[PDB]
């Protein structure tokens, strides 16, 4: 599972 | 001519996999860097400041408007009037901390059908003065990362968080079907080019294809890291797929070999085929955006950006493209043929 | 190692210029950039480290040793190894002062004439194994730029600094006749491909033919600025011209059109044809080796080196390019195809 904060931080 | 071709090369980054393990650099046919529908070069010719990461990216039919998914809001940009600077709709989406993942068009242009990290899809009349929203479709997933539309318009899917595909009849809000495989979210989704398939990728580092009238997975692909980009050639038998490992496969439908190529430097964040299906681009945290020839991808351009490029669209002529930025905006390319 | 090509784009950079005054951009054709006998590579295989500014290169036929003209000093080298990297024999001018211009081989491969900075050219019997001075040809002009050897090995021409082109009999050793007419340094020259012109560039800022039977002078073309390079395309039909300004100018034999190629920055120091006349190379004194099509000037490749690029060849199997240089040094290239 990803979310945008994870993908970009 | 204005600009000019200019050949250039590379350490091998293209290679032909057969049924076994073994990997053959490949040698290009006349026609891969040139040709009929094969594009030259690309322009930068708008930048759209959302403000915000442009997580979902997608071009009007006809182009004139351009829709960037950022933080609660999809922002809406007249390029066809090229001085603007600001959009010239905003459709409230969700709440203001979450990102947009996905937003689609419908076939006919009157409706787009926007999701994210939330519950909620939204359904918008595009039909004027004022963009109004017109329905919610509420999942009790956490989260939509990807949205793709029947080619009868009749039918959203939509890639949820926990790995499951929720199937949409739009015309009663209903959810009719859900595919159930994905162990972790589904990423990315694409239809084959006869609408009788669908295909999706997973952060459980699968490929999964279904058929669509029984609802049955048909085909698994496992992979050595996650998916988050994947299309379909629209002319058939090809499938390329983004990796979290910098890859590019395309995958030969149905058939063991295919082609890994090797011109990122991170995850391959998004793709997109042509129209014409002989070229796609692919997006990478590394901040390009890589233009290939279908099948074997030979690289026809590459434009790297300020930042990550999260999303992209092609628009249905071919002759635009628009690009997300992790810099909090979008890029709007002309395809110079 | 293999290698792939990859489409790049510049702005517009070939130019034909008609028989009126017009001058358009080329539309390349789909075989401007790719196609049998056309690079897609150049490997650099090795450095030959002479230890002065290598101001002339020539290379055996058969492919097997490369010769570098240096300060007072002809080195040999042997490629046949990589890789490598020592020069085999080395080939000391009568004072050790003076950079030599020019080196050239008659067929057999086991004679070279060496000319240069000084009033005299030197003949090398490299029969041998190891290398003899066989003659002194004098001249009244102080330096030598440019050599050919004529198709039947029996004839050097001699490009003066004083303008003058002294014909030399070899065999005896003799003067036979000077073409006169440039009314400054003849610096390059090259024979038509029928063997029957003698084409020769000044820093009179003219090309001129000649015919090598009538003995004088049939063409005048005047430029702009001074002429440092030429080559006759062995395919026949092209003169390309390398000039003080930095344009390269492909000029069409006996017919009034031309194109004029813009890709260096400061004078056009060599140039020379492919063997199979398809494609050609110009060196600048802004450290590029750039690769044109023949004749409109597609770009193949280019090559920044370290330092100014003063000289080059081509192996007669159009399989390697040798370049001289101002870091004191000759690199070797393999072509790629």
């Amino acid at each position: 599972m990803f979310s945008i904060d994870n993908i970009l931080a | 001519d204005y600009f000019q071709g200019a050949m250039g090369s590379k350490p091998a980054y293209s290679f032909h996999v057969t049924a076994d393990g073994q990997m053959q650099p490949v040698p290009f046919p006349p026609d891969a860097l040139i040709g009929p529908g094969i594009p030259r070069h690309a322009r930068q010719i708008n930048t759209l400041n959302h403000g915000e990461v442009v997580c979902a990216v997608t071009i009007s039919n006809p182009t004139r408007h351009v829709y960037t998914g950022g933080k609660g809001c999809v922002k809406v940009w007249d390029i066809s009037h090229p001085g603007n600077k600001s959009p010239v709709s905003q459709l409230d989406c969700l709440n203001r901390d979450n990102y947009i993942r996905s937003c689609k068009l419908l076939p006919d242009g009157c409706t787009l059908i926007v999701g994210g990290e939330a519950s909620t899809l939204s359904i918008w009349d595009l039909a004027a003065p004022t963009p109004r929203i017109k329905a919610e479709l509420t999942s009790s997933a956490p989260a939509c990362y990807a949205l793709a539309i029947s080619p009868d318009s009749k039918v959203c899917f939509s890639c949820c968080s926990d790995g499951n595909i929720a199937v949409w009849d739009l015309h009663n809000q209903t959810l009719v079907r859900q595919f159930q495989g994905h162990t972790d979210g589904a990423s990315c989704i694409d239809i084959s080019n006869d609408g009788t398939k669908l295909w999706t990728g997973g952060l459980d580092n699968t490929v999964r294809s279904w058929d669509l009238r029984e609802g049955r997975q048909l085909q698994q692909h496992d992979f050595t890291s996650q998916i988050f980009s994947l299309g379909y050639c629209p002319t058939g038998e090809w499938l390329a797929v983004g990796m979290e490992s910098s890859n590019v496969e395309v995958l030969h439908v149905n058939k063991p070999d295919k082609y890994q190529l090797h011109l990122h430097e991170s995850c391959v964040l998004s793709l997109k085929f042509a129209y014409c299906g002989k070229w796609f681009v692919s997006t990478g945290k590394d901040n390009l955006l890589n233009a290939w020839r279908t099948p074997y991808g030979a690289s026809i351009f590459q434009s790297k950006e300020s930042s990550s490029v999260l999303s992209c669209d092609i628009s249905v002529d071919d002759k635009y493209i628009v690009t997300g930025s992790g810099d909090k905006k979008a890029t709007v390319y002309e395809v110079i043929y």
